[PDB]
């Protein structure tokens, strides 16, 4: 569960990664695809080289959706709903996967945010990719 | 473990500009502050109510350093873990019973560290690399626990 | 999510288990520490030779709890809070560890009641545990 | 593969009391029926639709077979298992697209599978022996992932 503070503490963070979401997003997932490639066989029809137009634009894709949630922060499961349903009956993506994209996001954010990645946020930013996780995970079955 | 030239390289190379005495201490910290269930094992550290308390404590700074040392003289023998990590393997399970799942929480976290210490500097390719090499670490710590 | 099928098919072959519950939580138990010897270090105070005293009541008393849930399946968390208060903030256990004890059940199920193992009932208590897992570490954090 | 003589041994000879064509159809069915999301990859067999369809499901049992074929050369080749399954491997990740943490999937419903059918005779010790062949299978299939 967020609490007050670790909602501010999302806020804060993600409002100065601003217009550089999509920028980050890609980048995560280029890590992740280096880093952990069995989460390759999800994308076998998308061009995998390192600076494709594919992962750029899925980059920002995830970036717009995570922005969204900050957005509703207080009923992210309806406000992803639509992304929830994708993932559970068309995409059907394993929940392991989702733990190293967050874990992925974490590096990228603390890569550009020296200032901001304290403690305190790394804890809650934490969190809530948990949460949009367990979201986006959770009409599997 | 699967480690290419390539890779060793950039793992070692990147490790060479690494304050393990502060760098230890941010990791050690940061695992008890983003997964507070892992104090469950250092209950006699005193103070871990709040981050300041935690990433402070000098005795989590002590210990850090303890950790990161031993995760030292791994990267100094990528070659034969299970054999340097043995006696820790049996402490960490026989004394301390701790539960292995734990040793990956602490990994990532050290990722996490690097990338934050470094910038930009931890490429992706450099990021696998690490992966690869905390892993192998994990793996190692765990093999003698019965 | 338990739809009305599997609420219906984890109180059938629940039912059946009747008297020997606990001896099949035992036995479970057993299963547990024998196949994933990690799961051990959480109980380094137990006496965990061949059917110990421990393991035993143990065993009786993981049963009686998963009865519990069943007959309160509509209601889980509520039941269930206490179980959850203590393995979220008291035991702190990896959920992890969480997967085994279910598969194991399973497979103590699997072996003693032949004719109820259904792959629908399979499929139902399978779904079941996994509620009981969330439900058990849904206060982690 | 840490396979104790004594476990070897009770794996082997239990192997030896199945029956190849029921265990094989029983586990590929028990694993679309637990575990849906895994249906994605077989829609060509046909109606997945309900339970019943998918154990009376004709290229589902073949499959099973194959599968559970394939398992019985791993248990000859116990000592070189990622030699074994290497091309097995290449093929589910090169043209397949699986993510191999389905084989664990199918591992665990196999074990459910062996303890349906051999109730008393699939004792906690022979579990454990066998929860070891599942997790060296499944390793040696995601060997060479890339
Ligand atoms: C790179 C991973 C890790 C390494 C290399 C490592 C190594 C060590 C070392 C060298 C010691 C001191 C040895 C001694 O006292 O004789 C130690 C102690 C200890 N370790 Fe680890 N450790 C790691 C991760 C963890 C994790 C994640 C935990 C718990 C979540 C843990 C739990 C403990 C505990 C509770 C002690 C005893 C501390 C005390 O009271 O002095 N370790 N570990
Ligand atoms: C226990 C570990 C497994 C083993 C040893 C195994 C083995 C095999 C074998 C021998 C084949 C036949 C290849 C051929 O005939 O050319 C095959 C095909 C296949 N396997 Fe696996 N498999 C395993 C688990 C899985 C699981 C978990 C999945 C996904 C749920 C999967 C997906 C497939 C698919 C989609 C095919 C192609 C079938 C076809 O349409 O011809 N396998 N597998
Ligand atoms: C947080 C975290 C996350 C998020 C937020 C997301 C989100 C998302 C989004 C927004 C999208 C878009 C779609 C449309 O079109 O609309 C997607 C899709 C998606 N996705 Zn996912 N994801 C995720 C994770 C994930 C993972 C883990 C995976 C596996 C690996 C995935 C896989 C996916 C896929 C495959 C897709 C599809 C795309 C294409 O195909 O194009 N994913 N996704
Ligand atoms: C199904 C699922 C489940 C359930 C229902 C349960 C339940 C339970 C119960 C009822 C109890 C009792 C408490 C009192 O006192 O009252 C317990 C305890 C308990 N628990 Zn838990 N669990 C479980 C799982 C589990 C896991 C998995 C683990 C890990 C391995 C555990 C660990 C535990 C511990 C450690 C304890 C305590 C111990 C003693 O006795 O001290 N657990 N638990």
């Amino acid at each position: 569960v967020l609490s007050p503070a670790d909602k501010t503490n999302v806020k804060a963070a993600w409002g100065k990664v601003g217009a550089h979401a999509g920028e980050y997003g890609a980048e995560a997932l280029e890590r992740m695809f280096l880093s952990f490639p069995t989460t390759k066989t999800y994308f076998p029809h998308f061009d995998l080289s390192h600076g494709s137009a594919q992962v750029k634009g899925h980059g920002k894709k995830v970036a717009d959706a995570l922005t969204n949630a900050v957005a509703h922060v207080d009923d992210m499961p309806n406000a992803l709903s639509a992304l929830s349903d994708l993932h559970a009956h068309k995409l059907r993506v394993d929940p392991v996967n989702f733990k190293l994209l967050s874990h992925c996001l974490l590096v990228t954010l603390a890569a550009h945010l020296p200032a901001e990645f304290t403690p305190a946020v790394h804890a809650s930013l934490d969190k809530f990719l948990a949460s949009v996780s367990t979201v986006l995970t959770s009409k599997y079955r | 473990m699967h480690l290419t030239p390539e890779e060793k390289s950039a793992v070692t190379a990147l490790w060479g500009k690494v304050n393990v005495d502060e760098v230890g201490g941010e990791a050690l910290g940061r695992l008890l502050v983003v997964y507070p269930e892992t104090q469950r094992f250092f209950e006699s550290f005193g103070d871990l109510s709040t981050p300041d308390a935690v990433m402070g404590n000098p005795k989590v700074k002590a210990h850090g350093k303890k950790v990161l040392g031993a995760f030292s003289d791994g990267l100094a023998h990528l070659d034969n873990l299970k054999g340097t990590f043995a006696t820790l393997s049996e402490l960490h399970c026989d004394k301390l019973h701790v539960d292995p799942e734990n040793f990956r929480l602490l990994g990532n976290v050290l990722v996490c560290v690097l990338a934050h210490h470094f910038g930009k500097e931890f490429t992706p390719p450099v990021q696998a690399a690490y992966q690869k090499v905390v892993a192998g670490v994990a793996n190692a710590l765990a093999h003698k626990y019965h």
